[PDB]
């Protein structure tokens, strides 16, 4: 918002002073003749035609400007990054953050992270986007140099401290009269404020992929689209042998039941006899029935169960366990 | 504080102005309305008039209106002024010349100190509003619920980041000093008042403290008695002539400051919502109009915008893609729509026909 | 009457309460608002506060 | 009926059997204020009235 002040309007008994270019935005001044204004308990400030009234004006800026003003931006290419959590192998929650670039060499513990970059290559933004408060808005273009009649460029200034008001309140003076010492006038209402009545839906509220935005970096927040070619080093020392292992045998799994639902809403078991007891992972190379489990102990005759969801009415598929892929087809499945 | 208050009061004086009152459209009170400024979220109004108020002219007795009683200046009790907009104003405070009060919504201020013979009131129309409760349309600020930032003139009077220049005052014409010499004019000057006077011939238009009087106008009529003063210092205006003093740019603080505070509204009432699998029906019976959007979480948004207060309902459906929704201070939530199979993969051939009709809604149909 | 009034007044006392006033959002007056009840066709309101009146 | 029409779900006036639900829910008293912030249903049968 702007502001508008008025200096002392000139006055005499006769004659006139002169209006100048008192440097202010939209500033005006005009002589006024035969003013004949009175003052209370006075003598009308004249003996004759006063002729002396300049009605010199002044336009300036409001003080909310300090607290609150426009935030008009050009938005450029910039970057993408992201945080992850790795809980690998024998490792627990290791939450890690890094940039999208397919180059980033990052080592956490033994994990030499190299990330992506992401297949997808866009976020919903725009070069010309503005913001008040928490909200934020693509303003098609904030007409920076061009005084938009103050309709939106009410304060046409580079910065708060940039005291360059290339804006027009279209201030026009009216003739002081009625013996009244005053500066009747006209100018424009704060148009950008007039829009501050017509504010709309902030982009964060319109951002698809049910994802959000961060204030300071315009960090878009987790519009989960695309695929990421990651590359990570592992501790080859964390390996062990293959022959020392309690070996598989006697493979068979019972497809107990699954109903196609979101939660891993299907349980099925195995029937089996082991070489010797211990533990061994059960990976799902085919994550059709999305297994609750990924690694289990393998006791002697490990003949036990697990949980999984698939959207299937029924599969016929299989997956791996202890370096031994076994087949449990997948019975017919109820809906919810 | 008091030190910026004393900066205000040390070299500033009251004055009066022909405030366009409402009793007879105009009034020359020291209560002359000015400095109309109310823009807090609470709708408090920090103002100031033609006369110093609050503290006495020294800067003491916040109940002493240092007001320009007529020509002279006076600081009497601020015992009673009717603080009232359209409705009785929710006045908070003041500061010397400045006044920081609040008012309920409406349009016209109705204020004037109960002098006893008069209110000397000045009244002005300016539409008044309650700052809307952020995300919702209401009337009152809810006592509790959802806490939100909200701007406000900080009541603290200890400021100097703001300031106003106590301008050099100027000229004042008078009549009463032109007494009669038992045959013609007779100037009578109280003190140091070099009252410019011009009878038919040029008298001392520089003004005199003497009692000099000229027979060129036996009448006191043409004699133009004009005082000039710079005792204390007040800022000029359009409703102020070009005073002789174009000086004294003494930037005296404005006490209060518009600052962003925080204050609490209340959350919306939750709606009725029923997962009629393959859709969901949404029903609310609220007390005010908020808005609810429903932005697609997919490739698009296709949201909703609307404001309703009355008991209502609506139905909607979506894929398991979830979807945004929030009416009122309610945060947005997003839920996959599923648990709706609606079809038997294998029955009779006619049954499997209805299936290859329904297993997909449409892809079934186009395939068929 | 007075006899039911004296039933009221014989063993009851006033009190005050932090009435959520509007001057500064809250007030501990004996005038503490309560018993808000106006439902006559004339719109008359029979009320009572924290204090006997 | 959520009190929507059965705001007073009772056999008689003197039958003090309120098989109705104003869906009264309390909110946490706070702000150093002794109170019982809460919510419940508006008189639905009145809403029809």
């Amino acid at each position: 918002k702007y502001k508008t002040k008025v200096p002392s309007p000139v006055v005499k008994c006769c004659g006139a002073t002169q209006c100048t270019s008192k440097p202010h935005p939209d500033y005006q001044c005009q002589v006024f003749s035969g003013v004949y204004p009175f003052m209370y308990g006075g003598a009308y400030c004249f003996c004759d035609t006063e002729n002396t009234q300049m009605s010199e004006a002044y336009v300036e800026r409001s003080e909310e400007c300090s607290i609150d003003h426009a935030k008009a931006y050009k938005v450029h290419t910039g970057t993408v990054q992201a945080m992850v959590n790795i809980t690998y192998g024998s490792v627990s929650w290791r939450s890690a953050d890094v940039y999208v670039n397919g180059e980033t060499p990052a080592k956490i513990g033994d994990a030499k992270l190299i990330i992506g970059p992401l297949s997808s290559a866009w976020s919903p933004f725009d070069n010309k986007v503005v913001v008040y408060g928490h909200e934020v808005y693509n303003y098609d273009f904030p007409e920076y140099g061009t005084g938009k009649a103050g309709s939106f460029g009410d304060l046409q200034s580079r910065t708060s401290t940039s005291n360059d008001l290339y804006a027009n309140t279209n201030l026009k003076l009216q003739r002081p009269q009625a013996g009244i010492v005053h500066t009747p006038f006209t100018q424009v209402p704060s148009g950008f404020e007039r829009w501050k009545k017509d504010k709309g839906a902030p982009l964060n509220d319109v951002a698809p992929f049910g994802c959000s935005i961060a204030l300071e970096p315009l960090r878009a927040e987790n519009c989960a689209v695309g695929s990421i070619p990651i590359s990570i080093d592992i501790p080859d020392a964390a390996f062990t042998r293959i022959s020392e292992t309690p070996t598989v045998s006697d493979l068979e799994c019972k497809i107990t039941e699954c109903t196609y639902a979101f939660d891993f809403g299907g349980i099925a078991t195995v029937a089996y006899k082991s070489s010797k007891a211990g533990n061994c992972p059960i990976h799902s190379p085919s994550g059709v029935a999305v297994i609750k489990e990924n690694d289990v102990t393998l006791a002697e005759s490990g003949s036990f169960t697990f949980h999984f969801s698939t959207a299937n009415i029924h599969p016929a598929f299989k997956l791996q366990v202890c370096t031994s892929a076994v087949t449990c087809k997948g019975d017919c499945k109820p809906p919810k | 504080d008091l030190d910026t208050h004393f900066t205000q009061y040390k070299l500033a004086r009251p004055y009066i102005a022909d405030c366009p009152n409402c009793g007879h459209s105009r009034c020359d009170s020291p209560i002359a309305i000015e400095e109309v400024r109310g823009d807090a979220h609470a709708g408090v109004i920090r103002i100031q008039t033609s006369a110093m108020f609050g503290l006495k002219t020294d800067g003491v007795d916040l109940a002493y209106m240092s007001f320009m009683n007529g020509k002279t200046q006076k600081s009497i009790k601020i015992d009673n002024l009717h603080v009232r907009t359209s409705a009785p104003c929710s006045l908070v405070s003041h500061h010397g010349y400045y006044i920081l009060a609040q008012c309920p919504p409406g349009d016209t201020v109705t204020v004037g100190f109960h002098d006893g013979p008069n209110r000397h009131t000045c009244t002005v129309a300016h539409k008044v509003e309650f700052r809307p409760v952020g995300r919702e349309k209401y009337r009152h600020p809810p006592e509790h619920g959802v806490e939100l930032p909200c701007n406000r003139y900080t009541h603290k009077r200890a400021d100097q980041g703001h300031y106003v220049e106590m301008h050099q005052p100027g000229l004042v014409a008078d009549h009463s000093l032109l007494s009669i010499h038992s045959a013609k004019v007779k100037i009578t000057v109280p003190s140091g008042a070099q009252v410019k006077y011009y009878c038919k011939c040029p008298d001392v238009r520089k003004g005199i403290t003497s009692s000099d009087h000229t027979t060129t106008c036996t009448d006191v009529k043409q004699c133009r008695a004009y005082l000039i003063d710079n005792k204390k210092w007040v800022y000029n205006s359009g409703r102020l002539p070009r005073g002789e003093g174009d000086t004294f740019k003494g930037k005296l603080h404005v006490p209060f400051v518009p600052v962003k505070a925080k204050c609490i509204a209340t959350l919306a009432p939750e709606p009725l919502v029923e997962h009629k699998h393959r859709t969901l029906i949404l029903h609310l019976h609220p007390d005010h109009p908020t808005l609810l959007t429903t932005r697609s979480l997919g490739s698009d948004a296709n949201p909703t915008r609307q404001w309703i207060e009355r008991p209502t309902t609506v139905n909607f459906t979506v894929t398991g893609e979830g979807l945004e929704y929030t009416w009122g201070n309610h945060p947005p939530k997003r839920v996959w729509a599923q648990e709706s199979g609606e079809g038997n993969p294998h029955g009779w051939p006619h049954e499997v026909v209805v299936y290859y009709y329904n297993r997909y809604p449409l892809t079934t149909i186009i395939g068929l």
